[PDB]
């Protein structure tokens, strides 16, 4: 009833939920390493590291871990994050501990043979190209990268072609030394878990593992916190048919009081499709006025990133770069946010943005690795999780002022980085659009 | 609800 | 059906109201209609979609945008959707909310507006989403293959309407469909994490006086016929690849069948594809994916439902390798029971084994997929298999079993209700000559079968 906690004596949290009806379940170990815990030279070695993570360990050959989660069943996956590393697997209740065993083999006692990492630097490279196809991707890659100015969070996860070609197989081992530490990690599990059983094995496959000579709770402050640089970088590119900006304001972070009430104004201005429309019976006067006489853009999506000391909060646009007139549509994001800042937004959207939210925030956790996603994160960047039941309170409890308040907080007088790729000809820089904004 | 930038 | 706390019981108008699991941290509902393409007919050929697109619009005691509305505050998770088999109305909401969106979807379910408007806007709707649907080879392929399967029958009659017949499908025609099919005995109600108790209170207050139009039983038997068909290479796009495809199969087994469990295994243990766990070890990866790369998908597949089903291989390739996809999959089958010296292994049975188990437990695990495991089950044999026995049906399977019902199917020697044939079912997109004498190469390998 509720998530189970317990601490190992090098620090290591395991965290659990039990599912009742259930015979399988899902284990993962999140680190709070992440691209953010690199340099400038090592910008691209935590993904790196990951990819080799699977390809052999000082008990298990490559194909050897392949072969034996097939023939159990189960699954392993794992991805990096600007804050994370995190490695899970999903498997029967029988193989929970063979599973949590593999886990730690794979996430410490790595081979990380020179020729494979040199076999990868190809992969990576291929891996890259692609994201440079996602221009949404693209697009936020940079925003980041201006608006935390030379700093962890500015820079991306993959890493620079550059640190691909050069990470040397010391890089790796140095990035396992500094990071994988007890106190710096999170054992998560939900599904048909006994907590306890799940304590011991914790134990068993990762007590070998160095404690932080300086060890900090996992929720406490990195050191200095980031900061919001106001800038711009536009991205000239007359191929694209489509022109891609991004506009921000810093946000709200995980344990930020007011970090609901950021997701709940991000729902109230939500989402538009020049083809689908809002998804929503009634649309905002931004939705209609992007779609009135000929369209005013592509599309537009609200979103709202955060990170333990920070966050972005703000408007992805899209726009046919042949058509478009950016400046039209940015005006009428600038005109909806200070209808929010002015207060005239009815009790009636303001229910609805909750609703919305409390069923993406709540409803969404379905299965054992959704849930795991929840208690991993949470705890990892946090220190703790707020259960369902309390987050649901949160969502509740916003109030319509609550969001006017926290609209003229923080898009009233505050700096904005922005991002235009494509046709850029029609994009306005950011001192026109705060003027605008704080005007 | 925005997701969070990973890359595998 | 014994720890899933599955409780079933009947509304004196014959709506089977059924429950499972127990309190959590939101609720999951829907009402399952037995209904959909299998039994449209000629007659009332696309009205199964038609109703489902229509869904949750206006209705006789709420308003159209009155509706919406309320559904986006109840968190706005729910759906309609429909197939050769079924009709469902489904959502997961918060617990204090079950009542509620019940109460709509009886509104939708029984009392639809259908205005002149709201059909319109569908059918025309409907015409963009057929023109869409012919471009995706993942849909076309599988829709030719059941109409080839069936010779276009009940589980062959077309499931993509035809373009043209879509502007002739009129009120009268919907309302036709309804009173055959939305009557209670034809329903059930599901719950999932809400008491059975409370789910009578519920079910009777809205679904209650429901009464029963009581038409025509007009539910044919599913007759499998084999054949072929080839529809023309798709048109060269960008910078991606020409593909020819082709898909091979044979009569299956229907959903509760006794040897479904093998088949099923056998399906994991073909199984193919284009982190580990991902079934690279599955024979379709090792003899086919990894020895050719002129191929660039090879997959296992397996429908199945209440009374037949099809079984087989599915073939995507470089043009200049057509005349060898059907030799490369007759092979496969081949492999699997008639090749002395490629006998299925302990290893392989047992690792699909293991990975079949995965698969369904770990879809389970989702409230919205238990319900409506829940929900079609009764719908089909009134009764949850409870997850124990399903366990262990799976887990007593050796060897020989996968073997035995591979060769049953493969030899054209299944016999279903309908008694249907044993002609293989080839259906292919690229040119016709290319693919060569299919006939021929199946015959050489023993698959099918020529006599009764
Ligand atoms: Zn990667």
């Amino acid at each position: 009833p509720g998530t189970r906690t317990s601490k190992l004596p090098n620090g290591l949290t395991i965290a659990t939920e039990y599912i009742p009806n259930t015979s399988s379940a899902t284990v993962g170990i999140f680190v709070d390493a992440g691209s953010r815990a690199e340099n400038v030279k090592n910008n691209g070695t935590a993904h790196f590291l990951q990819h080799l993570a699977f390809k052999g360990t000082q008990n298990r050959p490559q194909q050897g871990i392949e072969l034996e989660i097939e023939n159990i069943g189960s699954h392993l996956n794992a991805y990096t994050s600007r804050e994370n590393t995190v490695y899970y697997a999903k498997s029967l209740q029988e193989d929970i501990p063979k599973a949590v065993d593999i886990l730690s083999d794979i996430l410490t006692k790595s081979v990380l043979d020179n020729s494979a990492i040199e076999r990868e630097r190809d992969v990576i490279i291929r891996e890259s190209e692609e994201v440079d196809k996602m221009y949404d991707e693209v697009v936020f890659d940079h925003l980041h990268e201006i608006t935390y100015k030379d700093q962890p969070l500015g820079r991306t996860i993959l890493g620079p072609i550059k640190n691909i070609k050069s990470i040397t197989r010391t890089d790796l081992k140095d990035y396992i030394t500094k990071n994988y530490k007890g106190d710096r990690m999170v054992l998560a599990g939900a599904g048909a878990v006994d907590h306890e059983k799940l304590v011991q094995y914790a134990q068993k496959y990762f007590g070998h593992v160095p404690k932080s000579e300086s060890p900090v709770p996992l929720g406490s402050p990195r050191g200095p916190l980031p900061v919001f640089c106001r800038g711009e970088r536009f991205i000239k590119e007359n191929t694209l048919p489509t022109t891609h900006i991004a506009i921000a304001l810093e946000g709200v972070s995980w344990s930020a009081p007011d970090y609901f009430v950021a997701l709940a104004t991000q729902a109230i201005v939500g989402n538009w499709d020049r083809a689908i429309g809002t998804g929503t019976n009634s649309p905002s006067p931004l939705a209609v006025a992007a779609s009135q006489n000929g369209s005013l853009a592509n599309s537009y999506m609200s979103f709202s990133t955060s990170y333990a000391d920070s966050g972005l909060w703000g408007m992805y646009i899209v726009t046919d770069s042949n058509e478009h007139n950016v400046r039209l549509i940015v005006n009428e994001i600038l005109k909806e946010w200070k209808r929010i800042k002015s207060g005239k937004i009815s009790d009636a959207e303001v229910n609805r943005a909750k609703a919305q939210l409390k069923a993406a925030l709540l409803l969404s956790l379905d299965g054992s690795t959704a849930i795991v996603e929840d208690i991993g994160r949470q705890v990892v960047t946090t220190g703790k999780r707020l259960s369902p039941e309390e987050v649901f309170e949160q969502v509740d409890k916003i109030t319509k002022d609550d969001i006017i308040m926290w609209a003229n907080y923080r898009l009233q007088n505050k700096p904005v980085s922005m991002v235009a790729l494509g046709n850029t000809s029609t994009v306005p820089n950011v001192s026109y659009i705060e003027e605008k904004l704080n005007q | 609800l925005s997701r969070v930038a990973k890359r595998a | 059906a014994r720890t899933d706390n599955f409780k079933l019981s009947s509304l004196a108008n014959g709506l089977k109201v059924a429950t499972s699991n127990t309190p959590g941290h939101f609720s999951a509902l829907g009402l399952y209609i037995d209904a959909g393409s299998r039994f449209e007919g000629r007659n009332l050929k696309g009205c199964t979609h038609i109703l489902d697109r229509l869904a949750f619009k206006s209705t006789e005691h709420v308003e159209g945008r009155a509706m919406a509305e309320t559904l986006e505050l109840l968190g706005g998770n729910y759906q309609c959707t429909s197939s050769r088999e079924n009709l469902m109305y489904q959502a997961s909401v918060f617990n204090q909310d079950v009542g509620k969106m019940l109460q709509l979807m009886s509104e939708t379910v029984r009392f639809p507006k259908i205005t002149e408007q709201e059909l319109q806007e569908q059918k025309l709707s409907a015409e963009y989403e057929i023109d869409e649907v012919w471009m995706k080879p993942e849909l076309v392929l599988p829709e030719l293959l059941h109409t080839a399967a069936y010779s276009g029958e009940t589980l062959g009659s077309p499931l993509i309407c035809p373009r043209g017949l879509i502007p002739s499908i009129s009120k009268y025609y919907l309302l036709d469909y309804r009173n055959k099919f939305y009557t209670p005995e034809n329903t059930v109600a599901a719950f999932v994490g809400v008491p059975h108790e409370k789910a009578l209170e519920l079910t009777g207050k809205y679904l209650g006086d429901w009464q029963s139009t009581h038409p025509p039983i007009t539910k044919k038997v599913a007759q499998y016929t084999g054949g072929e068909s080839c529809i023309p290479p798709a048109p060269v796009f960008g910078n991606l690849p020409e593909l020819f495809h082709i898909q091979i199969g044979f009569e299956g087994l229907p959903i509760d069948h006794p040897d479904i469990y093998a088949l099923a295994t056998l399906q994991t243990l073909l199984g193919g594809g284009g982190g580990p766990g991902k079934g690279m070890y599955s024979r379709l990866y090792t003899h086919v994916l990894n020895q050719y790369y002129f191929v660039e998908n090879c997959v296992a597949f397996n429908h199945s439902y209440s009374d037949s089903g099809i079984f087989g291989i599915s073939l995507s390739c470089i043009p200049q390798a057509a005349p060898q996809a059907v030799e490369v999959i007759a092979q496969q089958m081949y492999n699997t029971f008639a090749n002395k010296d490629l006998r299925l292994t302990e290893d392989e049975v047992s690792r699909a084994k293991n990975q079949l188990k995965s698969s369904l437990l770990m879809n389970l695990e989702s409230k919205l997929v238990e319900l409506e495991d829940m929900g079609r089950q009764v719908l089909m044999h009134g009764r949850k298999i409870p997850v124990n026995e399903m366990i262990s049906k799976i887990e007593d399977l050796k060897p020989d079993d996968i073997s035995r019902v591979a060769e049953m199917i493969f030899t054209g020697n299944v016999n279903n209700a309908g008694n249907g044939k044993g002609r293989a079912t080839v259906v292919m997109q690229g040119d016709r000559g290319s693919f060569g004498d299919v006939e021929n190469v199946l015959k050489a390998y023993g698959l099918g079968n020529s006599s009764s």
